[PDB]
């Protein structure tokens, strides 16, 4: 029967291995993304939440019809 | 001596040749923030995929 169905302990046992590893590393990405994403949102230095400006390419430097603008 | 100048010439854009400095900062500006600072390297595809709660991919 254990020739014919199944396997050895050490096939079950590093498997368990790899998949602690891939999910610890998962849990350990996901606190760090919601570290990152309160960071971003706060401060709004990263990539993330940038929030629309007016281009500064609307603007028409060009003599305005009296000397101060 | 006195020349009545013609139509459509007291209008036209001169150059003036003067001794005054370029003021530099005329509108007084401040210092400019500093810009955020940029997107770099090779895009890898994302570690263990999306994550959502139990999808794989
Ligand atoms: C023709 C057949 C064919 O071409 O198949 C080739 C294809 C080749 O498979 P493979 O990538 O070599 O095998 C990898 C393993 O299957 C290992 O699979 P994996 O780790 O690549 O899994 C992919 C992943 C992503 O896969 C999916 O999201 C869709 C899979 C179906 C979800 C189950 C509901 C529908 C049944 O699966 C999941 O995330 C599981 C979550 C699915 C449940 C979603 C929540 C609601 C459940 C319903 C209640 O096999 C299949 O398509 C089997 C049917 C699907
Ligand atoms: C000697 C007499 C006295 C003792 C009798 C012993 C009793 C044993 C017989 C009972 C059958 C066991 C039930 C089957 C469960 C096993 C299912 C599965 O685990 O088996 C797969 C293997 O497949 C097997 O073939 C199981 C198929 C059994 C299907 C039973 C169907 C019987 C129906 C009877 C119909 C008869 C004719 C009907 C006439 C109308 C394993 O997949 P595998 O990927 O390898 O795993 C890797 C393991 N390796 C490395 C060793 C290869």
């Amino acid at each position: 029967i254990a020739r014919t169905f199944y396997d050895g302990p050490e096939k079950n046992y590093e498997k368990t291995m790899a998949i602690l590893q891939i999910e610890a590393e998962k849990a350990e990405l996901r606190l760090k993304e919601l570290e990152v994403r309160r960071l971003m949102r706060a401060r709004g230095d990263g990539p993330w939440y940038q929030y629309p400006t007016i281009d500064k390419a609307l603007i028409d430097h060009s003599p305005k019809t009296t000397p101060d603008n | 001596g006195w020349v009545r100048p013609d139509l459509g010439e007291l209008s036209k854009v001169t150059k003036v040749k003067t001794d005054r400095p370029l003021p530099e900062n005329p509108y007084h500006s401040r210092a400019r923030p500093e810009p955020n600072p940029e997107a770099e390297g090779d895009l890898k595809p994302a570690k263990h995929g999306s994550r959502l709660f139990f999808w794989t991919m």
